[PDB]
RNA sequence: UCUGAGAGUUUGAUCCUGGCUCAGGAUUAACGCUGGCGGCAUGCCUAAUACAUGCAAGUCGAUCGAAAGUAGUAAUACUUUAGAGGCGAACGGGUGAGUAACACGUAUCCAAUCUACCUUAUAAUGGGGGAUAACUAGUUGAAAGACUAGCUAAUACCGCAUAAGAACUUUGGUUCGAAUCAAAGUUGAAAGGACCUGCAAGGGUUCGUUAUUUGAUGAGGGUGCGCCAUAUCAGCUAGUUGGUGGGGUAACGGCCUACCAAGGCAAUGACGUGUAGCUAUGCUGAGAAGUAGAAUAGCCACAAUGGGACUGAGACACGGCCCAUACUCCUACGGGAGGCAGCAGUAGGGAAUUUUUCACAAUGAGCGAAAGCUUGAUGGAGCAAUGCCGCGUGAACGAUGAAGGUCUUUAAGAUUGUAAAGUUCUUUUAUUUGGGAAGAAUGACUUUAGCAGGUAAUGGCUAGAGUUUGACUGUACCAUUUUGAAUAAGUGACGACUAACUAUGUGCCAGCAGUCGCGGUAAUACAUAGGUCGCAAGCGUUAUCCGGAUUUAUUGGGCGUAAAGCAAGCGCAGGCGGAUUGAAAAGUCUGGUGUUAAAGGCAGCUGCUUAACAGUUGUAUGCAUUGGAAAC
């Protein structure tokens, strides 16, 4: 939707330009000016209909992950993919907050060696070689009744904290509590704090940093002080029960396996074999 | 021209053959507003005279402003 | 702002009308109170002068209708001219489009008369205008350009509107004329001089 | 590039060599009259000096100073 | 990009501090510690900025609620 | 007519001095939040870091050859310029690094200056000579090209003759290290176009030739004056100081050389270090004044770096040369080519600035008689709310406050709110259609009349007519021009300073913070939602400056104890200083005179609808100078 400047038409070679006021049609020639320009556009001066031609666009199949050496290093990756994306509509990068680094794709490996030269000579990167890594959830065992706990005095009057809660792990129903003080030793008020220091470790793990899912709880048993109070030690002391629960009780990952349609003409099958 | 910009102005200014424009100058002949053409602009009517005593020719193109003035009327008498 | 969407609230929280009744209409039990929830029964803690500086100058920003840069503006256009700027400072905003062609009977209301004025419905002395700047005097023949005579809404309201002497108007003929300068009795003068005075803090 | 310049360059170039031998054409002149005294050389070089100072070569005051310089020396008679 | 280095607090819930993220800093004043004497800015940088913050809406990553 | 606003903070309370912070603006300001537009101006402050392509300078065919070509049997009508020669290319651009001064600005003497093209007017335009570009042949090569030979033209250049006037010299008349006057010893200038007329030979029109004087313009030198900081920079310097001789020099001068002599400056801050383009001016303040040196203007200075040179009036020259340094590029590896602090633009840095854009339309500069040509000068449009400024987000009626939301902690209500709905109006902007600008009649050219040296025509000077110059623009603007309220507002704060309070969560945590500082069971200070307020297509907000900050004190402060009187004294220089009467007028005041540019503000006005803006009259001290004044 953009009305493009043209500066001149030319006929590039590996050794200079070469540049020609008018071309004919059925012809093929470079621009230069067109401020912004993309593959398989439509561009109309003399007011007449705008047309397409693509019936292919490859898409990618490799995925690759890169780490960065330097800060202005990373951007400039950004930037650089950013703009061989837009020389070539072939294959598509991601920083995504699965991995957190450059998740590159192509074909082949001299495709890459040409991307890093040239990300060496011009863009001044520094790529290294690396192995991607993808993300995993975490489960664990069914655990026993576990305890949080904390005493320490912050800005004046000491903040005191005891919890007794049992976490039940099952994929069957979620986060539950069940109001289980008859005789009123708890306020009401520390309902809350509590399943709060449940929530924050809902989407983490303290092992290998992948969530923990499935946590339930139920306020059984706690303590305060009389002439003392605080909040927000529930929570503080629920952080460290769940950081002592993962601590016994093993927990192991859960890998995403994924469904791959090989195909070949009954030729290369050997290598399906010898691999798979 | 000066001033507003798309309105134009242009001040009768002194060069005797190589002041460029909005620089030093001799002495300001007026003003005149390039727009309506009717030749109204306020001159000192000796400062041509100044001129004409001791060369300097003025500007081919603001000639016609004082023919209108008529100041071959007063400068015939350069070379007799 | 030119259309602040909203005049009741910021009426009732001042108290002034147009001339005695246009803030109020019985609409919802009409009533002296603030358009908030904090009770009526008291107003604010902190009272100060400037609360009045803030009250008369919100006042006379809206009930002539300008903005705030236009507002310095011309408060230095009449410092330019000595004397007592205070007067002449009331007289120039007086003087201005919507002010007169409202106190001509020719318009309802101030945001109406900047209106139709906006949408070109006013020529004077072969001087179309679209902004609420005209500095009437002495002088000034003020026309409708009657190509939108067709309007039976500004016929109606000139049925009834109010008639200065300072001036002259014309009560068909859609015409007038800025015989004098205003006067100070003749105007509400909610706004006090020396407050006026008292906030030009700039210099 | 510039190509009037480089026509400028050779222009000055012949010009310049026909110059700089009439000037060690003086400068000789002026060396025989430095060698012994006569009024014969002097009216000579006084004439070549009209000459050079009628050019742009040589400008009229130097020519002007050196033949008072030199008329001063030989009234000494 | 000086050899000197500052200490500064940093305002929001949370933070988009991802040990080496590009910061950048701005004028700042705060009376709690000597030593920090700037702020970071949220709204244009790696960090977009973030919500639960309308009463103020520009010394943040705050945009008008989509409403 | 000009002439100054407070508030808060050490304390059980309460006073002195004193800092800090806010209420005010302003910016070449990023970036949030974003956002409709019209003009209006601006848009490397940052690496004087290096850089592709197009543009940044050409022009004369009425000065010539010379070849070539369209039409020509031929003569050639015409074309066109690779080329010589003519002018210009040093003017125009941007940068501000080094520069601490005669850089700048002012007043100045240039008894030391020069300036081609103009200015009034004068003197002449006689001839002679031979190279050479180009062209041709060859060696060397893709090119680069060089070296020989032959072919020439010209306003190119070199003699001869001739000099009005000039220089040079001698005698004779002149002024408050000099100038004019009569005579003469010496000496020197050149060219041909274009046209008319005339059989011709001549003559005339006009360019130009060569000379002269009025001028002015331009550049340069000295002079007094003012024009950063630093004592944790005490002595500093020896063509240095002086003259002579000689030389150079537009020109005076250790500018330079030879001879000797021995200083020269300095505590009244030299010399040295950081640092700076300067100034006018911008901002702030009531002023005195302080900050900065944006755009714009004038002066100086630079030009990848350091030197050296020629050119022409004029340069040590952004894109003229030579060398070296450093870098880049091409190559046939033989050898060369290149200089964005020209316009755009790139790369990097940088939070932070654009178009790898258009017309030479007007005007400026260069060439030309003219057709006119060249011009990133100039003017436009692009991007940006970057700032000032206008302008949309509608307008009249319409309610015991429509829904909701909130509180009423108790249940009318109160609230956003006549804003909603609805009646109807209208098109700033958005849409249809047509008309259609000016700036551009400037400019030469094509035709007359008179005028005039010259009559024989040709030439010009004006009064008049016609030929056109448009990127802009499809613009501005207008029109009983059409659907249509339809195309839309954010914004920080709400304890006090300064203004606007309720509720949920909140529990010295999360947090918020210009200051006071608050927050652990009722937060009006946190987030939350309502409501409330202040500004507004801007609002946030730190870097930025003054005012408040009389918060280094002439204006306009103090030192007994809050900070400070040296421990005291002998005192040089310096500042101040009894009375009388005299000259003179240095300070001083005052009246005329030259100058203090443009621009900004101030007052009056003109133009755009209105201001912003532009243009216009005065408006700016001060320096020198003539005349009074003698109180200190």
């Amino acid at each position: 939707n953009k009305k493009e400047r043209v500066s001149r038409l030319v006929k590039m070679h590996a050794q200079n330009r070469n540049e020609i006021e008018e071309i004919r049609a059925g012809d093929i020639c470079a621009i230069i000016g067109l401020k912004d320009t993309t593959t398989g556009e439509t561009l109309v001066d003399d007011k007449i209909d705008v047309q397409l031609e693509a019936m292919q666009f490859a898409q990618p199949v490799i995925s690759l992950a890169v780490e960065p050496k330097t800060k202005a290093d990373q951007e400039k990756m950004s930037i650089a993919l950013s703009k061989l994306a837009e020389e070539d509509p072939t294959f598509k990068t991601f920083t995504d907050p699965e991995t957190g680094q450059t998740i590159i794709a192509g074909m082949g490996e001299l495709h890459l060696d040409i991307l890093v030269d040239r990300m060496r000579r011009e863009f001044k990167v520094e790529v290294n070689v690396g192995a991607p890594q993808v993300s995993f959830r975490e489960t664990f065992n069914k655990e026993s009744e576990v305890e949080g706990k904390y005493i320490k005095q912050s800005g004046g009057r000491g903040q005191y904290g005891h919890v007794k809660i049992r976490f039940e792990p099952n994929k069957d129903k979620g986060f539950e509590f069940v109001d289980k003080i008859v005789g009123g030793r708890i306020p009401r008020e520390y309902i809350k704090p509590v399943q709060a220091g449940l929530e924050n470790a809902m989407a983490s793990g303290p092992l290998a940093g992948y969530p923990m899912i499935d946590i339930k709880a139920t306020l059984f048993d706690g303590s305060f002080h009389e002439v003392d109070s605080s909040e927000m030690a529930f929570k503080i002391a629920a952080s460290l029960a769940l950081k002592e629960a993962g601590k016994v009780c093993s927990p192991v990952l859960l890998e995403p396996i994924m469904a791959i349609e090989v195909t070949v003409p009954e030729q290369y099958f050997g290598d399906t074999m010898g691999d798979i | 021209r000066m001033g507003r910009v798309h309105y134009p102005t242009y001040r009768i200014v002194a060069v005797d053959s190589r002041v460029k424009r909005d620089g030093k100058y001799i002495a300001l002949i007026g003003h005149l507003n390039p727009a309506l053409k009717e030749n109204k602009c306020k001159i000192d009517e000796a400062v041509a005279l100044e001129w004409l005593n001791k060369g300097a020719k003025p500007t081919d193109t603001v000639r016609s402003l004082f023919s209108q003035t008529g100041l071959w009327k007063k400068f015939v008498e350069s070379k007799k | 702002m030119k259309y602040t969407g909203s005049i009741f609230k910021r009426s009732r929280r001042l108290g002034f009308s147009l001339l005695e009744n246009n803030k109020e209409f019985s609409k919802g039990k009409k009533r002296k109170t603030i358009p908030g929830q904090h009770g009526n029964r008291f107003r604010s803690s902190t009272m100060s002068g400037y609360a009045q500086q803030l009250q008369e100058k919100q006042r006379m920003q809206y009930m002539y209708g300008i903005t705030d840069k236009q507002f310095r503006r011309l408060f230095r256009l009449v410092l330019k001219q000595r004397g007592n700027l205070a007067v002449n400072l009331f007289r120039v905003l007086e003087s201005r489009l919507d002010n007169i062609v409202y106190r001509m009977g020719f318009a309802p209301t101030r945001r109406s008369a900047r209106q139709l004025v906006n949408h070109g419905h006013v020529l004077l002395n072969d001087r179309t205008v679209d902004t609420p700047s005209i500095i009437l005097n002495p002088g000034d023949k003020v026309r409708l350009k009657a190509k939108t005579i067709k309007i039976p809404i500004v016929k109606a309201a000139s049925e009834s509107g109010v008639v200065s002497p300072f001036v002259e108007t014309n009560n068909k003929t859609f015409e007038g004329t800025y015989v004098r300068f205003p006067e100070r009795s003749e105007l509400p003068a909610g706004i006090n001089e020396s407050y006026v005075v008292e906030w030009y803090k700039r210099l | 590039n510039i190509k009037s310049n480089e026509k400028r360059l050779r222009q000055n170039i012949k010009r310049n060599l026909n110059n700089k031998g009439q000037k060690t054409k003086l400068k000789t002149n002026v060396k025989n009259f430095h060698k012994e005294i006569n009024l014969d050389n002097l009216g000579n070089v006084y004439s070549q000096a009209d000459r050079l100072a009628r050019k742009g070569i040589i400008s009229t005051n130097r020519a002007r100073r050196l033949k008072s310089r030199n008329v001063a020396v030989l009234n000494k008679t | 990009t000086n050899g000197f280095e500052v200490l500064t607090y940093i305002p929001g819930e949370g933070h988009n501090l991802q040990e080496h993220s590009v910061t950048l800093l701005r004028g700042g004043r705060v009376k709690d510690l000597p030593g920090v004497r700037y702020h970071i800015v949220r709204g244009t940088l790696d960090t977009v900025g973030v919500e639960k913050r309308r009463q103020q809406r520009s010394a943040y990553g705050a945009k008008k609620p989509k409403a």
